[PDB]
């Protein structure tokens, strides 16, 4: 296989390469956050019916106890993640009416009116793309309970977080909910990246198409895949196939004459009957308890995921986070909860530098017997002329005094080069 | 043990009994006259008992987990039938859940759909900001497990002792 | 408050005294205690007692065994994230949203707790907003400026720039703004005076 495609980065010692322009891209990130609940009565899986069957099994002491202990606790901490990753506001957010924010589109996350669930377009493909055996399962013994949070309520509680972070940025989620113009959110986000706000404004028609297309994209893409959400399909498809095994089991002898336990009561004695019984129950015993620790298993590690859910939700959602690749491949501006079953999808809008260009590159320059240091940006040149720009966007500025510090003369540093500084104040004394 | 409804499966004149995707008999063939009966397990609910603390009230609510109310202050809830509580169309906080977002609480003991949170309606505008004026500093606490009890077993005289 | 490390504790116990409970199993033999059966019976079938006890009695060990390293993977993962906040909240300020308190995070002291940590996060909240009149930049002699680290705000009639976080109106100047381009590009620019030092 190969690793994969080939690049050499060109190095050298004076030559910078600066990005001309930017493209906005909205990745997908699914986590599951809940497993089914399950509830399994030890009495009635092992033995039934049979009151014979129960007192033998009484001998064994508080396996059972034990057992429904431990699927008690699974169950309580599958809400307590549900609660964790989206119970994370206390005030219901709502959008204005007028769904205006400076030319960006939030139709396919906002919640649609006109379906009777209340959920947006992506969520509600969401719900279409993840789903006698039931019947079975409950016939047994075994349980489904329903999760304590349904589907409307996280819907609302994701429409929350969205109308929370629209309106009002990331303000809701260290405080009181400030509200704040859209445009100026994203040139806040873009001040957080380190770009200037003008670079937002100027381009605001161009970023916000960029973003709309960008969801559009999102979409389309999970209504065109089918491994798109493999994951949280992945645990359903777990839940009930452990279940399943679990139903399989009572139909294995066990080392037993017969796997019905009905059978060997009517054509055994006791003695031998108590024999046959007692390798049933060992046997069901040991399923139920390789049942448990599998899903005790699961259960740690749905927490882990649900912990990391709840993490990206606080940092990805509700501020703009810094860390690398945490929020989506490229320099995260914003993210947005969507919610689907047993699960959490962050939409991660990111700034992906684009276009880049060449330019010669100098550490300072010396003017007037004095080193220049630009204050926040890089010095660069495009053959003949010397200008300081902002190191993620090509934005050529004179150097100046107001945009470089002094440090030291020109001697000390290495690489320097030659070139004027403007002073602003020259034409002022001069005329 | 179970319930025989009628059926709609067309049986082979050979077969007798009827299988589920699990290999449980969910379908027979009665000898007398050949006819198809849909063998149906007779219903069976997880009974539940919500109560606040003893001391406080001897007041008990039960729930059968996953049985209608008509098979058993009634209210049916998706969870199963509750037995005891009083709906009561107001929210608030969750106290004891009952699941399917309806909690329980006792103020007799009553059953409601919970409240998410208090509705707050943003003033979003396309040239309004709001401006912090002053601040609260908040000290709050989080606590965290690190480690614990540190056992040893002697397998030899647990399992046999002398 | 303290619930979660009484939880831990109490999970401990329970199951020390559920294996202890596990000793009065007869788990398929005549009787639980080891010596009555030696008294009683031959060693041909006192061995096959014997076994049916060293059988329900291992399977309980072992099953107490997993339970434990099931519990020590879980007490260990919020170990590490306890380390992680010690070294991030107490031993630095954290830009992370939530990691360490509600609100804007200031600093984080740390408290021994039986099995446990306890951490009082310092945070700072905003409150007592007030609405003002908003733009994005300021249309100055045919040129955009806008703010070096503030937002443009207005109290009805009068133009400032403040502090995002906190309400301090100061007069727009030279010095807090910075040109790029021309008003026509920039949407929602409106007109107004910027000072010269
Ligand atoms: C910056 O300049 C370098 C070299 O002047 C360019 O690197 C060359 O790229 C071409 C096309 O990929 C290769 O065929 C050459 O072998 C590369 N040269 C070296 C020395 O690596 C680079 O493409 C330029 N950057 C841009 C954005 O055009
Ligand atoms: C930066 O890239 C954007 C696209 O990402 C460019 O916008 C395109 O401009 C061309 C020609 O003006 C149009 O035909 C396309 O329809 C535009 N695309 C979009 C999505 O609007 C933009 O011109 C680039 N700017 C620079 C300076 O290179
Ligand atoms: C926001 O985007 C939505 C869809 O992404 C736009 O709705 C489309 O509007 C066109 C024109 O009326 C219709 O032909 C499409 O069928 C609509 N799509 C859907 C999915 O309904 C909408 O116009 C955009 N703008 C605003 C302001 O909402
Ligand atoms: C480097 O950039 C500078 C500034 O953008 C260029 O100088 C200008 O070039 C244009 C076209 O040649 C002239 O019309 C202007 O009068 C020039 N301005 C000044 C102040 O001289 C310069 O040509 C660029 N160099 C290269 C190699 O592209
Ligand atoms: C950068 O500027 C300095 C000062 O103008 C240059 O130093 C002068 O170099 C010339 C020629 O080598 C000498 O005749 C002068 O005596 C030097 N002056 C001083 C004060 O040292 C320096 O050479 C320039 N560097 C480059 C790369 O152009
Ligand atoms: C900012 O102004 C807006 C509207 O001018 C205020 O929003 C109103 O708040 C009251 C009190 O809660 C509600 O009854 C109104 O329905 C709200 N109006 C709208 C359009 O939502 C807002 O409270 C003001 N903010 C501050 C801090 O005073
Ligand atoms: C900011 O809030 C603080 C309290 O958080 C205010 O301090 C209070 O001021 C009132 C009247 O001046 C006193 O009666 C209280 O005792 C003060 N409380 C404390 C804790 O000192 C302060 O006045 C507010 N400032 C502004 C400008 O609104
Ligand atoms: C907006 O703020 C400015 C600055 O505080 C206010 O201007 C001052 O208002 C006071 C009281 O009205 C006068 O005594 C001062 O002489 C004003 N200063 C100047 C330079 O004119 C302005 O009134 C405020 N506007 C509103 C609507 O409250
Ligand atoms: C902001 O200032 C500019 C320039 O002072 C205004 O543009 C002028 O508008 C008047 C009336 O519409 C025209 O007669 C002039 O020809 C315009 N001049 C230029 C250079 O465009 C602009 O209208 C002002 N905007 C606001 C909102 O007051
Ligand atoms: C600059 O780089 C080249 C190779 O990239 C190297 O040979 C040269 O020595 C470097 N310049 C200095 C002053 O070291
Ligand atoms: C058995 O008896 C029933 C009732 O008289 C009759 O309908 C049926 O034809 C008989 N034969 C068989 C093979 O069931
Ligand atoms: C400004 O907002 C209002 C409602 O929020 C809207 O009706 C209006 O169209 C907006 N202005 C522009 C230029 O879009």
């Amino acid at each position: 296989m190969s690793l994969g495609a080939e690049n050499s980065v060109a190095y050298s010692n004076n030559s910078i390469a600066i990005p001309t322009n930017f493209t906005i891209s909205v990745t997908t990130e699914i986590l599951p956050v809940s497993m089914t609940k399950t509830s399994v009565d030890c009495t009635m899986y092992i033995c039934g019916d049979s009151t014979e069957c129960s007192n033998l099994l009484l001998q064994y002491g508080s396996f059972c106890t034990q057992l429904k202990r431990a699927l008690t606790g699974i169950a309580v901490e599958q809400d307590k993640n549900t609660q964790e990753v989206f119970a994370q506001v206390k005030q219901i957010y709502k959008t204005p009416p007028i769904k205006y924010f400076g030319g960006f589109n939030f139709s396919q996350i906002l919640p649609d009116p006109s379906k009777p669930s209340k959920r947006s377009p992506i969520e509600d493909l969401l719900f279409n793309k993840v789903t006698d055996l039931i019947c079975a399962q409950k016939f047994n013994g075994l349980t489904v309970l329903p999760p304590l949070l349904t589907d409307e309520m996280i819907a609302q509680y994701t429409s929350a977080l969205l109308a929370g972070t629209i309106t009002s940025g990331w303000t809701f989620g260290a405080g009181p909910a400030l509200q704040i113009p859209f445009p100026m959110q994203m040139a806040y986000r873009f001040n957080g990246i380190g770009v200037t706000q003008n670079v937002l404004y100027e381009n605001q028609k161009l970023i916000a198409n960029q973003f709309n297309s960008a969801i559009g994209k999102i979409q389309d893409s999970l209504s065109s895949t089918p491994s798109a959400l493999g994951k949280l399909q992945d645990v359903v498809n777990h839940n009930a196939q452990a279940l399943n095994t679990l139903v399989k089991q009572l139909s294995s002898k066990f080392g037993a004459i017969s796997s019905v336990l009905n059978d060997i009561l009517s054509r055994l004695d006791p003695p031998e009957a108590e024999v046959q019984i007692d390798r049933l129950i060992t046997g069901r015993l040991q399923s139920l308890q390789t049942y448990v620790t599998q899903q005790l298993i699961r259960a740690a590690e749905i927490r882990a995921s649900a912990n990391l859910a709840a993490t990206k939700m606080s940092e990805c959602v509700l501020g703009q986070s810094k860390r690398v690749d945490f929020c989506g491949k490229g320099y995260h501006l914003m993210s947005f909860p969507q919610s689907a079953p047993h699960g959490v999808v962050f939409l991660h809008v990111t700034y992906v530098p684009a276009q880049e260009k060449n330019f010669t590159t100098a550490p300072a320059i010396c003017h007037d017997g004095k080193a220049h240091f630009p204050r926040e940006g890089v010095f660069v040149s495009n053959g003949t002329h010397w200008f300081v720009t902002q190191r993620n966007f090509y934005e050529p500025q004179i150097i100046t005094t107001d945009n470089t510090f002094v440090s030291g003369n020109c001697d000390v540093v290495i690489g320097i080069v030659n070139n004027t500084v403007y002073d602003p104040l020259q034409p002022e004394l001069d005329s | 043990t179970g319930v025989l409804t009628e059926s709609n499966k067309k049986f082979l004149p050979f077969q007798q009994f009827g299988r589920d995707i699990a290999d449980t008999t969910d379908a027979v063939r009665d000898p007398q006259t050949l006819e198809i009966l849909d063998i149906t397990p007779c219903s069976f609910g997880g009974v539940s008992v919500i109560t606040p603390g003893t001391n406080t009230s001897n007041q008990v609510a039960v729930l059968y987990q996953g049985v209608n109310c008509t098979e058993v202050n009634v209210f049916q809830t998706r969870a199963g039938c509750l037995i005891g509580a009083e709906y009561v169309n107001n929210s608030y906080e969750c106290d004891i859940p009952i699941g399917a977002g309806i909690c329980a609480s006792y103020q007799s003991i009553i059953a409601y759909t919970m409240s998410l949170g208090a509705e707050n309606s943003v003033a979003y505008s396309n040239n309004s900001i709001a401006i912090p004026t002053n601040f609260t500093i908040s000290v709050t606490t989080e606590i965290l497990p690190v480690s614990m009890t540190k056992t040893s077993v002697d397998c030899t005289m647990y399992i046999c002792g002398d």
